[PDB]
């Protein structure tokens, strides 16, 4: 019908890691063929010319698909290559702006919800600290909601200020009493600022937090015991539904019987799937695939596409199921859609669910 | 007899730039040696596309690289140019960092643009800025709006379909008639500028009471006269100083030359990305002049190789060559020429620029360690 | 009218009479927006069938 093995490429920026370790157990959970058998290199991401080596070497070896991880250096050549070549790059990584159809994002959107959560708060004037890694059009989407709805936001870009640069906003903000502050970044760049800013901060009185991440209940929020600080933020994946549940139980026991799970390790999980219900569907619609052991060679001019690409990637884009992250769907560009934020707040430990956010209600709570 | 081989990466469209070019390969060519230039026109945005044609010049053995980067492709440049020590000499935007191997031609604006503002007394404005360009001087303005005490209403200009434009850039001032601005800084590409100087006298915006910086190196590159008359004060830079005898003595060449073997250049101004395109062609050559009057020998004797082959290990005489590069110093164009160890001009001067109803005048001018002068 | 625009006295607070038959048979379009009064007269009447 179809070959038995489904190579698949990787581009994971580190040896070991919850990725990996999500990677390898959603791969062992599969029956059906094919079976994805996994190719993966360690490589700097940030790098484009490793990025470019890896991606031809394992374009060249014949995958059928890449799964990894990029930044904001190296989307642009991904996003090149995987549209000259038509090969898809599966991705948990920071959502971009303009990328195509080739690039799948298991990442759900973040900007339009947080939008929604600073126009609940009815926020006038805030501080913008950002990842001049992933987020240089998300502040121009701030900037421009800014000029609309007459807000006075300050830019901060997290790779670029200093301690003594932060000590010195920290220093103008406190001069007015309740001081609103949005922090979009990663989580490992986002846990290395939340020990500078509570330190900063004092009694934590007046200071109000939006993280703009989806891992909120993966920060060390034991920073905040005794804070002021009222802190929100977004949780995509609920541990204690049914489905997302079924599967901690699962896995949780297979490394008993031989820590909880990150976000980008849920999408992870979820990115499996999603390539494993692809080719199944290839299956069923009995399209037949093929590829070159040949070394094809990857550089050329103009770019020779990969004739059954388009194939593989219309599948991927028509997946449809319930993983560890929610609904699990893809609009024609590429990216998540019909999908569920839950809203997080907290304060001395005030774990409250605000609510949710979607696309088509967008924010709704919940003498 | 003496060909030393270089490389250059025009933009698919630069055809005044390239004609600048040829014409500097004329003027400062000489018996000692010959710059031979191999050219590549292309899509400058694509970093496959950059990567491709650096590679491919990389291998042909040049001595360095003349051409243009975008801001989507410039940290390919550096890179590439970083770890091979090719040399890369441009007009583009000077990078944001101090990357080695880079010779930027184009002084900073930014000192110039922030001086400028504070002169005129500035508190609260509208900076127009394109995203396609960079954003990059918006952020020092935006860095320095608390200690400088200013409130800036940024709009992004920069994803205009140019299906409408008419409608969204009239749109845009109908909505600065919001908050009554009237302070406004441009900092686009000539072209975008026109359009939107075109699109600000259809709406009536060029009267007195409203004010226009536009923060580029090229005040007078476009048509000002048709926004002359109207009232408005309208400021700008330039770097290219049409008074001084070399520049009068190069246009008077300039706008003779046959349009037909030149496109571009049958004019009297010439855009400063043309003026720093011919500079470059002296720098090149001084360099490479120099480096012989120093008998430094640095003529390749094996192939340079494959971009691409590993393990990398840059070439001996490649140090020297950007250190040549970076020695020289000449009067040009753009007035004096000097660079820093990083290659970011220095001791460099901007003028600045009102229109007036006789046309743009010089009013003064910026230097590095002096700031802004007013010129009387 | 193309002299007028140019000199910037098509805004508000002036007003012109064209003293033709034939308001809409020339260019209007470029003197809309500016804010001046312009009115005149028409013998054809478009919306006559
Ligand atoms: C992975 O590859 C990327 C290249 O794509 C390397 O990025 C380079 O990273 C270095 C170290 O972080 C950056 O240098 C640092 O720059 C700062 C700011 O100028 C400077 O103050 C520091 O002294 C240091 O030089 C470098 O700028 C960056 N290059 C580019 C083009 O962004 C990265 O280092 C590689 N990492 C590993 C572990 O291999
Ligand atoms: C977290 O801080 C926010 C910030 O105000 C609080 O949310 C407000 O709740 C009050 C009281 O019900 C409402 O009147 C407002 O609608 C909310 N204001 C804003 C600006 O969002 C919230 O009460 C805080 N959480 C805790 C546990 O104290
Ligand atoms: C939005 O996504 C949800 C997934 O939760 C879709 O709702 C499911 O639709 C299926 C297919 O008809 C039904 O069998 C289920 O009962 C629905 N589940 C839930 C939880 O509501 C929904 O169809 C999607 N909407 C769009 C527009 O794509
Ligand atoms: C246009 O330029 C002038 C001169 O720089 C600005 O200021 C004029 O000169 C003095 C100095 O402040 C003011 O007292 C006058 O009121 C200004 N002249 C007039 C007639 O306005 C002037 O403000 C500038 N226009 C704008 C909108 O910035
Ligand atoms: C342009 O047209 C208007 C209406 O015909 C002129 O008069 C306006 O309407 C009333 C009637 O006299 C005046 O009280 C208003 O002051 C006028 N409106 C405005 C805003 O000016 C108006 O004078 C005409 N313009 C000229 C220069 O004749
Ligand atoms: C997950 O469901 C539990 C069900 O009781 C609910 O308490 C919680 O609010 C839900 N999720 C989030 C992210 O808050």
């Amino acid at each position: 019908n179809f070959p038995n093995n489904i190579q698949i490429g990787g581009l994971f920026p580190n040896q070991q890691s919850q990725e990996h370790a999500a990677f390898r157990f959603a791969l062992s959970q599969l029956t059906e063929p094919p079976k994805l058998l996994p190719q993966i290199d360690i490589v700097n991401i940030s790098d484009s010319f490793e990025m470019t080596y890896r991606f031809c070497s394992q374009f060249s070896k014949g995958v059928y698909a890449i799964f990894g991880f990029y930044e904001r250096r190296t989307v642009n050549m991904l996003t090149s290559f995987c549209g000259a070549l038509h090969v898809c790059f599966i991705t948990p990584s920071f959502p971009v702006d303009t990328s195509n159809q080739f690039v799948l994002q298991l990442r759900p959107e973040l900007q339009e919800a947080l939008i929604s959560i600073i126009d609940h708060y009815k926020w006038q004037t805030f501080v913008y600290i950002y990842d001049a890694d992933r987020g240089l059009s998300v502040l121009q989407r701030v900037l421009d909601t800014a000029a609309e709805k007459n807000w006075q936001v300050t830019a901060v870009n997290i790779l670029t200020t200093t301690e003594e640069g932060y000590r010195m906003l920290f220093q103008d903000l406190e001069k007015k009493k309740e001081r609103l502050v949005v922090v979009d970044c990663e989580s490992e760049r986002l846990n290395a600022i939340l020990g500078q800013i509570v330190k900063l901060e004092k009694n934590g009185i007046g200071y109000h937090y939006i993280l703009a991440n989806l891992g909120f209940m993966d920060i060390d929020l034991n920073k905040f015991k005794e804070s002021g600080a009222n802190v929100t933020g977004f949780q995509l994946v609920n541990y204690t539904d049914t489905i997302p549940a079924r599967i901690m139980q699962q896995w949780r026991t297979s490394d008993s019987r031989d820590k909880r799970p990150k976000y980008t390790s849920a999408l992870t999980y979820d990115g499996v799937k999603v390539m494993a219900e692809a080719f199944q569907s290839l299956r069923r619609q009995r399209i037949d695939i093929s590829r070159r052991g040949n070394a094809g060679d990857c550089l050329a001019n103009p770019a020779v596409p990969w004739g059954q690409g388009i194939d593989i990637q219309r599948a991927l884009q028509q997946v449809r199921f319930e993983g560890l992250t929610g609904n699990v769907q893809f609009n024609e560009k590429g990216r998540r859609t019909n999908y569920t934020l839950h809203v997080i707040e907290m304060k001395h430990d005030g774990i409250r669910k605000i609510g949710y956010w979607n696309e088509d209600d967008k924010f709704v709570p919940a003498y | 007899s003496n060909s030393i081989q270089i490389g250059g990466l025009f933009p698919r469209g630069a055809d005044q730039e390239y004609s600048a070019f040829r014409v500097g390969m004329v003027q400062f060519s000489t018996s000692e040696f010959r710059l031979t230039p191999h050219i590549d026109n292309l899509e400058v945005a694509n970093s496959f596309a950059v990567t491709n044609a650096f590679c491919s010049q990389f291998s042909r053995g040049v001595y360095a690289i003349f051409g243009f980067y975008d801001k989507k492709s410039v940290n390919t440049i550096t890179s590439f140019c970083g770890t091979l020590h090719v040399s890369f000499i441009t007009p583009s935007f000077p990078t944001d960092g101090t990357h080695p191997f880079v010779i930027q031609m184009r002084p900073d604006l930014k000192g110039a643009l922030l001086s400028l503002i504070e002169y005129y007394q500035w508190d609260k404005f509208a900076y127009l800025y394109d995203s396609d360009r960079g954003l990059s001087t918006l952020q020092a303005v935006l860095d320095s709006a608390a200690e400088k005490k200013w409130q800036v209403t940024a709009i992004n200009v920069g994803n205009i379909n140019n299906d409408k434009k008419d409608e969204t850039y009239r749109s845009l001032f109908q909505d600065l008639e919001l908050k009554k601005e009237r302070r406004v800084i441009l900092d686009c590409e000539r072209d975008k500028v026109n359009d939107i100087v075109d699109q600000v006298i259809t709406i009536g915006k060029h009267v007195k009471g409203y004010h226009y910086i536009i923060a580029n190196l090229g005040f007078t590159d476009g048509d000002l006269l048709k926004i002359q008359f109207g009232g408005a004060n309208v400021s700008g830079f330039q770097i290219v100083d049409y008074d001084d005898s070399l520049v009068s003595k190069f246009i008077e060449r300039w706008s003779t030359l046959e349009e037909k073997e030149y496109p571009g250049a049958h004019t009297a101004t010439i855009k400063y990305t043309s003026a720093l395109t011919y500079d470059a062609v002296q720098v090149m050559t001084e360099a490479f002049r120099n480096l012989r009057k120093q008998r430094i020998e640095i003529s390749r004797r094996g192939n340079a190789g494959d971009c691409l082959a590993n393990p990398a290990v840059p070439w001996g005489q490649g140090v020297e060559i950007e250190r040549a590069l970076k020695q020289v110093q000449v009067e040009g164009l753009s007035g004096n020429i000097k660079f820093d160890q990083n290659g970011k001009r220095i001791n460099y001067t901007i003028n600045i620029m009102e229109l007036k109803t006789n046309g743009p005048r010089k009013i003064g001018y910026w230097s590095e360690v002096d700031k802004m002068v007013v010129t009387l």
